[PDB]
Formats: structure tokens, C-alpha cells, sequence
């Protein structure tokens, strides 16, 4: 559920 | 003149260094000109990336903003030579980790967040990917770190049409009409934040609920702290408060120093 989202 | 390590960092490029003059922690980045959109020209006018102009704009004096401390140009990449504290942890992983922040973590945090910004924006930068991706935590010295100025710009007064940050962090008039002034929209990017950081994720991932204005708290946060993530996140960006106003909040009264919050809550 808990993600890191790119530029 | 750098002893190069090991990657530290997706698709970007940055490895842990030492610099041999003198062993001191380097952050060597390296960004491909194939991939470059904005460019710059420095104080003497040489033809660099926009990043490179930015992070030099900042980088004088002690801050909470990562610093660079050289670059060179290669055929193909730039090279970009930035400080490297130790031991560190970025506060994607550090919320991952440890979950939702207690306030006076939080607290500490976002004060230090908010001084850094301050410091770009009296430069002349605007950063525009403020996340908690790019924030490092020094774990000794319990400051913050501001990082990756490579979807930043100058700072100016009139509208903005163009953005490559985070769109999960971007305001409400860029997702529904492709136009945000900086401030403003900084500010919203740090009502995200602040709520990453006390409900342990961020509120929004799709473009409707961004636009929609409705702040559902998954976690017991104080009403202090509520209202003024509702303040930052204000769907009109007039309505949004001020550096200013954030830092005269109540909720962010009697915040811990560096030190405190490193022998509280890091060590
Ligand atoms: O141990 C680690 O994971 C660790 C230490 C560490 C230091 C850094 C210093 C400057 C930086 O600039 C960027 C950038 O992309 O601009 C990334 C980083 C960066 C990433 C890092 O990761």
C-alpha cells in the first residue's frame, strides 16, 4: 500500500 | 582527487565517495545531458543544467539543503559533487519503517523542512519536489537535509505552466487547470508532508481525491496539527497560509533543536 512515486 | 564507492541511488545515479584531499564524505551524482530539459547559464555564463545553477544559488553558507561542492562536465554527463552526511536515512524509509511520527518528531522535522525551503526561496529557488523522498535525515546531528533539485527553478512571481515533480505532491490548479504559482504551491506540497509524516503515508494518490478537498485522518493526530494540514491544503491557493503563518501556528510552538531530537527520538 505504502509506495515511493518517481519525478 | 574522489575515491568512488558504491551506488547509494530507480533510474538516477549517485555513489558514495570520499574525497582524497582530505577523506571527507562526498555524494557523487551524475546526470546524462540526453535527459537534461532545462538549462542555465552561471554567474560567468557557461552553458550548465538548471540544477547545477540552482544548487549553486543555495549552496553558500550552512543550511538545510545538501550542498555541492563541485562539478565537472564530461562528454556525455555532468558530475555533481554534494556533501554526504553519515550515518543517514532518507524519511521515505525512516516513515516506512518507524510508521506514523509522534508530533514533537514531526514538529522537529517540519520546522527544519520549512527553514530549508525559506533559505531556497530567499535564493532564488524554487525546489517544486519537496517529498519525503527528498529529505535526509543526519541521525547523530538530527538535521534535515533538503535533495534533488533536478525538477527545480528559479523563483518567480507570475504563473508556472510547466512541472516534472511528483504529482502526488502537486496541487489542485496544476492536476485541474496546468498553471500553480511557487509559494502557494509549495505550501501545499508541505500539507502532504506534514501529513506523511503523523499518519505515516501521504493523503491523496489519485487526481481526484488531490482536486476533491477532503482530508480523512487515519491516525489520532491532535486538532492543532489537523488544522493546519487543512491550511496547507487549502483547495483555493490564496487561502493557504504563508511561510510565515505556518511557522506562527500554534501546533508549531516550543519545537525540539537538532540535538534534542537526535538524543529524543534517533539515537
Ligand atoms: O545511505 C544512503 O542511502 C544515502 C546517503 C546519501 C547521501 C546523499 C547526498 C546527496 C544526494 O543527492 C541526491 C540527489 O539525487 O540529488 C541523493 C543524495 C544522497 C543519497 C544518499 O543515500
Amino acid at each position: 500500500k505504502r509506495r515511493r512515486h518517481p519525478s | 582527487q574522489y575515491q568512488v564507492g558504491p551506488l547509494l541511488g530507480g533510474f538516477g545515479s549517485v555513489y558514495s565517495g570520499i574525497r582524497v584531499s582530505d577523506n571527507l564524505p562526498v555524494a557523487i551524482k551524475h546526470v546524462e545531458k540526453d535527459r537534461i530539459s532545462d538549462w542555465g547559464e552561471l554567474p560567468n555564463g557557461t552553458r550548465v543544467p538548471m540544477e547545477v545553477v540552482l544548487l549553486k544559488k543555495v549552496s553558500s553558507g550552512f543550511s538545510g539543503v545538501i550542498r555541492l561542492l563541485d562539478w565537472f562536465e564530461r562528454p556525455d554527463s555532468f558530475v555533481l559533487i554534494l556533501e554526504r552526511p553519515e550515518p543517514v536515512q532518507d524519511l521515505f524509509d525512516f516513515i516506512t519503517e518507524r510508521g506514523a511520527l509522534q508530533e514533537e518528531l514531526a514538529r522537529s522535522f517540519f520546522w527544519q523542512v520549512l527553514e530549508a525551503v525559506r533559505h531556497c526561496h530567499n535564493c532564488g529557488v524554487l525546489h517544486r519536489d519537496i517529498k519525503d523522498e527528498n529529505i535526509l535525515i543526519d541521525l547523530n546531528r538530527g538535521e534535515l537535509k533538503l535533495i534533488d533539485f533536478g525538477s527545480g527553478a528559479l523563483l518567480k512571481d507570475t504563473v508556472y505552466t510547466d512541472f516534472d515533480g511528483t504529482r502526488v505532491y502537486s496541487p489542485p490548479e496544476w492536476i485541474r487547470y496546468h498553471r500553480y504559482h511557487g509559494r502557494s504551491a509549495a505550501v501545499w506540497s508541505l500539507g502532504i508532508l506534514l501529513y506523511d509524516m503523523v499518519c505515516g503515508d501521504i493523503p491523496f494518490e489519485h487526481d481526484e481525491e488531490i482536486i476533491g478537498g477532503q482530508v480523512f485522518f487515519r491516525q489520532r493526530v491532535s486538532s492543532e496539527c489537523q488544522h493546519l494540514i487543512r491550511w496547507c491544503l487549502a483547495l483555493r491557493p490564496s487561502d493557504r497560509p504563508t511561510f510565515e503563518e505556518i511557522q506562527n501556528h500554534p501546533w508549531m510552538q516550543d519545537v525540539l533543536l537538532p540535538q534534542e531530537t537526535a538524543e529524543i527520538h534517533l539515537h
